[PDB]
């Protein structure tokens, strides 16, 4: 009911189904993977409702895989029947304050059973902490929060592909098995018109030497086989035959140099396949593998068997006869065709759940082996639980997990929906896995089968473009890891209320409509013509009553960044994209404003994200207040939310948090309580709306480029908190002590002003570039002064003393004023690492105003940077004074082919004057008082979902019917275009303009971030050229196109000087800086130190370089 | 001119005009080599990629001393193959391959002259092209007679 | 700079190059951390 | 790195070298030079009021005597303004 | 035979020796181009 | 196999160093750093003429700390050359006066990233001018292909004598009207005037 | 009171080149700067500006003017 | 909004060929075509359809309007995009190059379907895969180039040969006339003649004389059918090229001056349109190696 504030929605059909829990993707996979409460919970639910769903956890599951040990006598057993967690002894708070990755203990019950002994020892052992995942689905690892994101992957089975090679003129089919952890096979036919098999690729071979290595016999062989001329070819051309000939000789082809051995052949070849620890085949292996080759009802849990291998052969060369339809061996009749790896039912996503239990299980293989190697080196009657298991492997790999690790990725918090989309992203880049290197076009390109199951419009537009994207908007990870999405159930042409989700392979037998087409009164189709979709991305209509689904929402396809976008339909495809993945970095202002259109999901993006702060039970506010808010249930419960203020974030911006809600106002559960982050009322709001208007200005907004009036630096319209945190250690070196301490030394008496007593600046002192803000000194120095040095001092009778100052100094171009300072120090009860005796971290917090070169852009990937800041009076005004807080270059929108923008523009200049419509007995008329959107008052405003937005009929009788603004008259014309006076020659210009209000964010692209400069700074070692980055004033990179160019004007001079004496020039350096400051004219460059670094390297190598002269030998 | 009207079309099949000049250089440099044939008189070995200064100056001197030229045949090569087959080890070295170039300098011994422009950026000396040349910056600086008589 | 002559390096060349030579695998006393005697680093 | 020699550095360096090499040329050549000596301005190793009274030819209390009135000298505040800042 | 001519001759012309392809000494790098360059917080950085 | 050593990746070896992307020859002999040098976002001012662009007051400040210091010495605003420095780093007024004297004649070479055509690099006039970002000329933002979404854009200084006079004369953005491709202007831009 | 202050064609023209030019007009602003920094060894070898000077300069500024001025000229060795 | 007007007769029009469309799927569902047949008639009709209604457009649009204004002009824009800006899309790449047989029939101003949104997608993606690749591809040429293309610099004042090359100043002569080269700029402009011309007896263009447009019009006015321009294929210098043979730069509107980098320049001017050429076949038409 009041869930969120009033929005009037211009939709036009009602949508059954609502969205899902937005996070579930990460807190359901983390809820399986510990199996706790929540996970059975759902469990038993799905059961009883009768649903499939996993019965049993993650963490038991992979404890259940390792049986226990055997020994060589198999004597002695270890049980892990139970495993168990304990609440953490952290608080989530505690933990990101005080660098403590949050964690609990995680206990399990070992058994030592021996038949020697005839007895049963039980204990409880612990394996370290286990990083917990809070709810809202971060990792808060030292300190830091990570995200793990999902990562797609080729799921392991059968995979045909067809081919056609140019030298043999004639289709080639090939087949691989791909394991979920084991080597991998291969089964290539009429590669030159016979069968092969790859064994890990390792050596030519046939087909019949494996099947006679089998103990399937010749004869029966054949007479499966005798059908298919191929396979009768290859076996008659093979020589060898016996069973023990075929092994040995496949033994010594698999590894030569040892005589074949029948025994060893055997349980090699057991070993490598049959074993189930080698071959452990997942269990979406086997689920798609029986599916695929059609055996019904097979092993459910299990490695491939003689009977899938036949299967297989049997198979390929039914795909390579020509055949389309074939009995599956074993199982019911079945298309044999080739399968394609793109779709995405041979995709599945590792959700972290199952990326964590990889890597405990890597964990537990490891420890597996240390305890069997300790079992084989130990005494019995000795031996307990306790002692035996060594925890190292199981808690380095979670913790190197994190670590290293392309899935586990620093959180962005530039804003709630920068988190929700680095939460859903399916990383095709990682361990095992598509990386950037093996990108190729097939991969990134869009398929059919993503639609409703990964948003094709979103994705970065890097060098790993479509490698990365966002899951759909209602997509759900099916239990083996494929990606469903829901369809509504129809039946005789009747729309029925139900849904069901279907995967990426499920899809392919139906036909599905379109949520888009228009429905009776009644739940027939009002038309017999319906546009629908079907097998391979097939777009051809079906009339009447032949559909079995429909979407069930037209926003399936987009996921929440893009669905964001209003009037998302009209734009082109390219600047959506660039709109989707710019809108993940608006950084949240001083005061947030949901914007005036968009789409009617901000709310859920608001909501379902972590940020906003809500409540878990419904009763009456108590104490309302900046710091925290009390809330007091009928029950009696009293609990207090105590909201962040001004903390910092990942990227440095602030987390403050506003209060909504009164004193006495009534709560609902989930409810939202306090306002977070880029946020209003719980709504969606990473900008502000400002007043735009079309029109070219003085070239100043030349080449798409911005202005923007002085009204958003005055009234702080456009302006973000930013806070830089940067700390210092007092570490013990081995000369001393490092003192954090208020005398520094051969300093000036003003510059430590503002420090307090142990040398901490005060809280609230502003500070600038130079300022010192924590005092330390080193412990000593050898000083050997120098004769200069000495002399000096003995002038003016000061003692140069060993401590030495090398204090924490502000960074060059910085401006702000501290906010809070955290000392650690270790004497006292806090832990430090080893060797740091005192730590300090300063909080310098600005408020940077909307400037000249910081980036601005709207919704719809039109972006640009601020070129000039015109006062107030410059801006063209309307004929009623309201001066247009920013202008835009028209040139854009035709070309880049966003016209969305203009219909927003529309659109926000109806929503800020309100309308009235009654009984004015028009079309658009008729669909808004049906609506209900007849009768809006100004201010309130409007969301056009991302795909039933308003028509353009509706916008252009709505700008007939605004509410006059004052004395009667609607400033905008019929056309949508007002009267533009010019602000400066005060003339009006001399056509009608377009004018309205656009939302406009605040990129993270701010000119103070980008602007660097250099006179002479570091260098680096082991070439003595200028080293990097703008943390240590480095200098921009003269790259080699830089020279190609300069060459090519023949400034040969320039190019030497650019070359030797500005860098990689050791004694050139000096000597130019001299020169300029004693103002004489520039010394001979001379040779440069990298061509030294390579003449001595390549001297290394044993290749005399030489060096030399045409008389002789040369001077250097 | 094959070369030239396929690339030239090329282009213009969107409507980017380069002059044919440009072209012109690098067609030129592709087809510098020449490939030697029947090398009986010129004592050097048959059907290996020789330029075509060399291929002259070697025909003149045999001519000279009266045995009959050894022949050859135009060869085209590919921009890659000829930047190889260079004259300065150190620009080949600092191309793509930095191992072969490498060790067949060191096995044949060849001083690399330090004419040419990558070879002379390495040193850090200056690129004999435009302003670094001899005869731009021999000169000296006068005034006149006239001018210190006046002031 | 007028050639850079490259060529095979020969072993008596090696010898020539050298100031001395490198006798143990030490680099720096854990304790000192001061290059040790006749290893690398070597003063 | 910490071996490089920071351009500013070793300007200022050889700068205040060479203002307090004129200051001291503003001083008699004895005084100078004998204060140079006691602190070392020529060599990199000063030498002992009587190590400087051998190759003067002046005893080790004249010598030091000279060395106060050198150091007192350069502490008049003429003579004071120019090296203050360059410490 | 065109190949090892072209070799052969390559090293009968010039004076090296050939028995530069067995290195009996190996040169060694200076310490600094592989530099075991102090690490704050007791930690080291060395070169492979 | 490589020696992988720590086993998280194969050793770096002689010859790894001296080929392939990252090695000495084409990463540190043919393009170095530099000093003398900054970069910063780029915006569109009209205002100006086509051999002048803007240097934002830090940025033009610690590029030419050198002239600044030997300037302010010889104006006797500083005592002496250390005085100077600790002038110029406090920032007065001063010593942004004495910028604005000092940057007027002094060529500065504009760059940005891909450089594809030798028209990439070109000369200018600097000029003190408020905020942070490189005011530039739209006439020659087409000779870049550089558009103003957001597109940082590198600036070197000519330190001698000669780099300056090659400044001057052969990379002026004024001397650089035709494209080296064929001929045609290419310092006319469409998109606005 | 700019850059292209002194134009180049006429420039171009007197020295009927372009690097022959920059080569040219550097060697004498090298001239005048180590001039204007004598500090008073007065060498008898070195000359001042030919054109007035401002108080404050750019020494290729005065060689330049002093190229278009044309008084001044170059011999090749 | 009210800038960009649909054409009304766009909607008459397109169900008549929709009317026509379902006809022949119905004459399709008795078998009587084969799928590829229809096919091909389908993907033919919408090209029709779409060349008809971007031709209905162009003619509906008034002169005054701001995108003909803009796109006209030339500032920015292009036909096509205000085509499918106003008027219908019309075929879009399928995956994997091939095409659809229900094309885009919305224009972004009447905004598109989902499944057309979806389609449009398919290739939008890949071009901007293609565009990422192509860059890489361009600054691999440029650096090839560059490399092959330096230690040539001009270093001698003029040739001591006369051998030059014969280039076609003019050509497609209609009958009864003269007509110079389409492509006459690219090839033989900034070009000096080895030799001079007499076509009356007298020189008309003198030797060792860059060409423009009053030389060439002259020439072609006399009816020369063709022109013998020095160039650097024939260079015969001791010392590198010589700058009379390469003739004037480009970049200055003068001779080339003595000793500058023209194999850098000709790299880079190569080089430089990599990343903007862009074009690959539009369908492989089920055949490899056509
Ligand atoms: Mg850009
Ligand atoms: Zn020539």
């Amino acid at each position: 009911a009041s869930t969120a504030p009033l929005r009037i929605s211009f939709a036009k059909i009602k949508e059954p189904l609502e969205v899902p829990n937005l996070l579930a993707l990460q807190t359901e996979s983390f809820d399986w993977l510990l199996g706790n409460d929540a996970w059975k919970a759902r469990v038993e639910s799905a059961l009883e409702s009768g649903q499939d769903v996993p019965t049993k956890s993650g963490l038991e599951e992979i404890f259940e895989e390792i049986s226990p040990i055997e020994d060589f006598s198999g004597s002695m057993s270890l049980t892990f029947r139970d495993h168990r967690f304990e609440p953490p002894k952290n608080s989530i708070d505690e933990c990101k304050d005080r660098d403590f990755t949050y964690a609990a203990p995680l206990f399990v019950t070992a058994e030592f059973t021996n038949n020697e002994t005839g007895e049963i020892k039980s204990q409880t052992v612990f394996m370290g902490d286990f990083p917990l995942m809070t709810n809202k689905g971060t990792f808060v690892i030292n300190g830091t929060e990570r995200v793990v994101v999902s990562q797609l992957v080729r799921s392991p089975g059968v995979y045909f592909d067809s081919s056609i090679d140019k030298t043999s003129d004639k289709d080639i089919f090939s087949a691989k098995i791909i394991p979920s952890r084991g080597a991998w096979l291969e089964m290539e036919i009429d590669k030159r018109d016979m069968v092969g098999v790859r064994i890990d690729r390792k050596r030519k071979q046939s087909v019949t030497v494996l099947l006679k290595a089998l103990g399937w016999t010749t004869e029966q062989i054949l007479e499966e086989f005798g059908e298919y001329e191929s396979m009768r070819a290859t076996l008659e051309k093979d020589h060898t035959q016996g069973q023990d000939d075929a092994l040995l000789d496949i033994y010594r082809k698999l590894r030569p140099g040892e005589p074949p051995t029948r025994e060893a052949a055997q349980t090699l070849l057991e070993n490598l396949y049959f074993n189930p620890k080698r071959y452990d085949l997942a269990k979406v292996g086997r689920y798609k593998v029986n599916k695929k080759l059609g055996a019904d009802e097979p092993l459910d849990a299990g490695v491939l068997t003689t009977d899938d291998v036949i299967a297989t052969i049997k198979y390929l060369v039914k795909l390579h006869a020509g055949e389309t339809e074939t009995v599956g061996e074993s199982g019911r009749e079945i298309v044999v065709e080739t399968d394609d790896i793109d779709h995405f039912g041979n995709r599945r996503i590792r959700n972290v759940g199952e990326l964590i239990q990889n890597q405990v299980r890597t964990g537990l293989a490891r420890m597996e082996r240390v305890v069997r190697e300790r079992m084989t080196t130990q005494d019995v009657e000795a031996i307990t639980p306790q002692t035996l298991i060594n925890i190292r492997p199981v808690v380095a790999s979670i913790k190197e997990f994190f670590g290293t690790s392309q899935l586990s990725q620093f959180m962005d918090q530039n804003n709630p929906l920068s988190g929700l989309t680095h939460k859903r992203r399916l990383n095709a880049l990682g361990p095992g896995g598509l990386s950037r290197e093996r990108a190729g076009f097939e991969v990134r390109d869009v398929h059919p089968s993503h639609y409703g199951r990964m948003c094709p419009i979103e994705t970065p537009e890097g060098p790993n473009i479509g490698l990365i994207g966002s899951l759909a908007s209602y997509g759900r990870i099916n239990p083996f890891g494929f990606i469903e999405t829901p369809y509504r159930k129809v039946v005789e042409g009747q729309v029925t209320d139900d849904v069901d989700y279907l995967t990426a392979d499920e899809e392919d037998r139906f036909v599905i409509a379109q949520a888009n087409a228009a429905l009776g009164d009644d739940m027939r189709f009002a038309e017999a013509r319906v546009l629908v979709r079907r097998r391979g991305g097939e777009v051809d209509y079906v009339p009447g009553d032949d559909v079995d689904y429909m979407d069930v929402s037209p926003r399936q396809m987009v996921s929440v960044a893009t669905a964001m976008i209003p009037f998302l339909e009209h734009d082109d495809a390219n600047r959506a994209l660039m709109g989707a993945n710019m809108m993940r970095q608006a950084v949240p202002l001083i005061k947030s404003e949901s914007p005036l259109v968009g789409t009617g999901m901000e709310y859920r993006s608001a909501a379902d994200a972590g940020d906003v702060v809500k409540a878990e039970k419904a009763g009456v506010v108590q104490e309302v207040s900046a710091d925290y808010i009390t809330t007091t249930n009928d029950d009696g419960t009293y609990i207090t939310y105590r909201l962040a203020k001004f903390s910092r974030s990942n990227q440095g911006t602030s987390v403050n948090q506003k209060v909504i809600v009164a004193e006495g106002d009534r709560i609902i559960e989930g409810q939202v309580l306090a306002d977070g982050p880029a946020t209003e009322n719980g709504e969606m709001a990473l900008g502000k709306n400002l007043l735009v208007a079309f029109m070219p200005w003085e070239g100043h907004n030349y080449e798409d480029a911005i202005i923007l009036s002085q009204r958003l630096v005055q009234d702080d319209v456009l302006s973000s908190i930013h806070i830089e945190e940067h700390e210092v250690d007092a570490r013990d070196t081995k000369l001393g002590p490092e003192e954090i301490t208020r005398d520094i030394p051969n300093v000036s008496e003003e510059v430590l002003a503002d420090l307090d007593e142990r040398g901490i600046i005060r809280i609230g002192a502003e500070v600038v570039a130079g300022d010192i803000l924590v005092g330390k000194v080193t412990p000593k120095g050898e000083t050997e002064l120098t004769p200069e040095e000495r002399l000096l001092r003995a002038i003016f009778g000061e003692k140069a003393r060993e401590v030495r100052d090398t204090s924490l100094k502000v960074p060059h171009g910085e401006i702000g004023k501290v906010i809070g300072v955290r000392v650690f120090d270790r004497e006292e009860g806090d832990e430090l690492p080893p060797g740091v005796n005192q730590l300090v971290r300063v909080y310098v917090a600005q408020k940077r105003k909307i400037t000249d070169g910081d980036k601005l852009a709207g919704r719809h990937g039109n972006k640009g940077v601020i070129s000039k800041i015109n006062p107030i009076e410059d801006m063209p005004f309307l004929e009623d004074g309201t001066p247009v807080d920013i202008i835009l270059n028209p040139l854009a929108v035709p070309s880049r082919m966003n016209p969305g923008q203009v219909l927003e523009i529309h659109l926000g200049w109806l929503a800020s004057r309100g309308w009235d419509v009654s009984g004015l007995a028009e079309e658009w008329a008729q669909r808004l008082q049906v609506i209900g959107a007849d009768k809006v008052e100004p201010g309130t405003n409007v969301a056009t979902p991302v795909f039933d937005g308003a028509r353009e009929d509706e916008l252009a009788g709505l700008l007939q019917h605004t509410i006059p603004n004052r004395d009667g008259e609607r400033m905008v014309l019929p056309s949508g275009k007002a009267r533009l006076f010019d602000g400066r020659s005060g003339e009006p210009f001399p056509e009608p303009i377009s004018v309205g209000y656009m939302y406009i964010l605040k990129l993270h692209h701010l000119v103070d971030d980008k602007l660097h400069a250099r006179s002479t700074g570091p260098y680096s070692m082991i070439t003595q050229q200028p080293l990097g980055g703008k943390a240590q004033f480095g200098g921009q990179r003269f790259g080699e196109m830089e020279v190609w160019a300069l060459e090519a004007y023949g400034a040969a001079y320039a190019l030497q000087e650019l070359l030797t004496i500005k860098s990689d020039d050791v004694t050139g350096r000096v000597k130019v800086y001299e020169a300029i400051v004693k103002g004489e004219n520039i010394p001979e460059p001379g040779i440069p130190e990298s061509f030294k670094v390579l003449i001595k390297e390549m001297q290394s190598l044993c290749l005399n370089v030489e060096v030399l002269s045409s008389d002789g030998m040369s001077i250097e | 001119v094959h070369l030239v009207g396929e690339v030239q079309k090329v282009y213009n099949s969107q409507g980017v005009s380069i002059h044919d000049k440009h072209i012109e250089i690098i067609i030129r440099q592709m087809l510098r080599r020449v490939t030697i044939i029947e090398s009986g008189d010129a004592e050097l070995l048959p059907g290996e990629l020789v330029e075509r200064t060399k291929f002259e100056t070697e025909n003149r001197r045999v001519v000279q001393e009266g045995g009959h030229p050894a022949s050859g045949r135009p060869q085209l090569m590919g921009i890659t193959k000829a930047s190889l087959a260079t004259e300065s080890w150190l620009s080949a070295a600092s191309f793509q391959e930095t191992t072969r170039v490498l060790t067949d300098a060191a096995i044949n011994a060849k001083s690399d002259s330090l004419i040419g422009l990558k070879e002379n950026v390495i040193i850090g000396k200056l690129i004999p092209a435009g302003t670094g040349l001899s005869r731009y910056r021999n000169i000296r600086v006068e005034p006149t007679e006239e001018a210190k008589a006046a002031m | 700079f007028d050639e850079l002559r490259i060529g095979l390096a020969t072993a008596d060349d090696i010898r020539q190059w050298s100031h001395g030579e490198v006798k143990k695998p030490e680099t720096i006393n854990y304790r000192t951390l001061k290059p040790e005697k006749d290893g690398l680093f070597c003063e | 790195d910490s071996e490089a020699v920071v351009p500013a550095d070793a300007v200022s360096f050889t700068l205040l070298q060479e203002q307090l090499h004129s200051v001291l040329d503003t001083l008699s050549e004895r005084e100078a030079g004998v204060v140079s000596m006691r602190f070392g301005l020529t060599d990199g190793q000063p030498k002992t009021l009587d190590e400087i009274g051998k190759v003067y030819g002046v005893t080790r209390e004249r010598i030091r005597q000279i060395e106060s009135k050198t150091m007192s000298k350069l502490r008049h505040p003429s003579r004071s303004q120019v090296l203050r800042d360059y410490l | 035979a065109l190949k090892r001519l072209k070799v052969v001759s390559a090293f009968l012309q010039t004076s090296n020796s050939p028995k530069g392809m067995v290195l009996d000494c190996v040169p060694v790098i200076p310490p600094d181009l592989r530099p075991m360059v102090q690490l704050d917080g007791g930690r080291f950085a060395t070169s492979d | 196999r490589p020696v992988t050593g720590p086993g998280n990746r194969p050793l770096k070896s002689l010859s790894d160093m001296l080929k392939g992307k990252q090695g000495r020859f084409r990463q540190n002999l043919l393009g170095k750093r530099v000093d003398y040098s900054a970069r910063s976002v780029i915006v569109v001012g009209p205002q100006l003429k086509l051999h002048q662009c803007g240097l934002p007051k830090a940025m033009a400040l610690e590029l030419f700390k050198p002239f600044v210091m030997k300037r302010l010495v010889d104006l006797n605003h500083a005592q002496n050359i250390k005085s100077a420095k600790r002038m110029v780093e406090r920032g007065r007024t001063v010593v942004y006066d004495v910028l604005e004297e000092v940057i007027a004649e002094h060529p500065v070479l504009l760059n940005r990233a891909p450089t594809l055509h030798r028209l990439g690099i070109q000369a200018f006039e600097p000029q003190l001018v408020e905020g942070k970002a490189i005011q530039i000329h739209p006439l020659v933002c087409t000779a870049f292909n550089a558009d103003f979404d957001g597109d940082q854009m590198a600036v070197h200084l000519p330190l001698s004598a000669e780099a300056q006079a090659e400044a001057r004369i052969l990379m002026l953005s004024s001397n650089n009207i035709l494209k080296p491709a064929d001929g045609r202007p290419v310092t006319m831009p469409t998109q606005d005037m | 009171e700019g850059i292209i202050n002194p134009p180049i064609d006429e420039l171009l023209e007197a020295t009927d080149s372009k690097y022959s030019l920059v080569i040219y007009a550097a060697k004498r602003a090298r001239q005048i700067n180590a001039y204007y920094s004598q500090l008073g060894e007065g060498l008898l070898e070195y000359v001042g500006p030919l054109v007035d000077t401002h108080v404050h300069e750019k020494p290729l500024s005065i060689a330049l003017r002093e190229i278009n001025a044309g008084l001044l000229t170059s011999e090749a060795i | 909004i009210s800038d960009i007007v649909v054409p009304d007769a766009k909607k008459e029009i397109v169900k008549g060929y929709e009317g026509q469309d379902e006809k022949v799927q119905k004459q399709y569902e008795r078998g009587l075509i084969t799928k590829e047949e229809r096919t091909q008639e389908l993907i033919a009709i919408w090209t029709k359809a779409t060349n008809e209604v971007a031709e209905a457009m162009n003619d509906n649009f008034p002169k005054t309007n701001p995108v003909s204004m803009m796109v006209n002009s030339g500032a920015r824009g292009n036909m096509m995009q205000m085509r499918q800006i106003a008027g219908m899309r019309g075929l879009v790449s399928n995956a994997k190059n091939e095409t659809i047989p229900r094309p885009i029939k919305a224009s972004f101003r009447e905004g598109l379907s989902v499944l057309e949104y979806f389609i449009s997608t398919h290739g939008a993606r890949k071009g901007l895969a293609d565009t990422a690749l192509r860059t890489a591809d361009s600054g691999y040429l440029t650096r090839r180039l560059v490399d092959v293309s330096q230690d040539v610099i001009i270093r001698e004042e003029d040739c001591g040969t006369e051998r030059g090359l014969k280039l076609p100043i003019a050509t497609r002569d209609a009958d009864g006339t003269l007509r110079k080269a389409e492509d006459v700029e690219t090839s033989v402009y900034a070009r000096m003649l080895a030799e001079d011309v007499v076509i009356d007896g007298k020189v008309i263009a003198p030797a060792n004389v860059d060409l423009g447009d009053v030389l060439i019009d002259a020439l072609v006015a006399h009816g020369v059918e063709e022109v013998k321009t020095r160039s650097i294929l024939t260079c015969e210098s001791q010392v590198g090229t010589c700058a009379m043979c390469y003739g004037r730069s480009l970049a200055t509107g003068k001779l080339v001056d003595i000793g500058e980098a023209v194999g850098i320049i000709a790299a880079q001017s190569i080089g430089e349109p990599g990343t903007q050429l862009t074009m690959r076949t539009f369908h492989t038409g089920g055949v490899a190696g056509d």
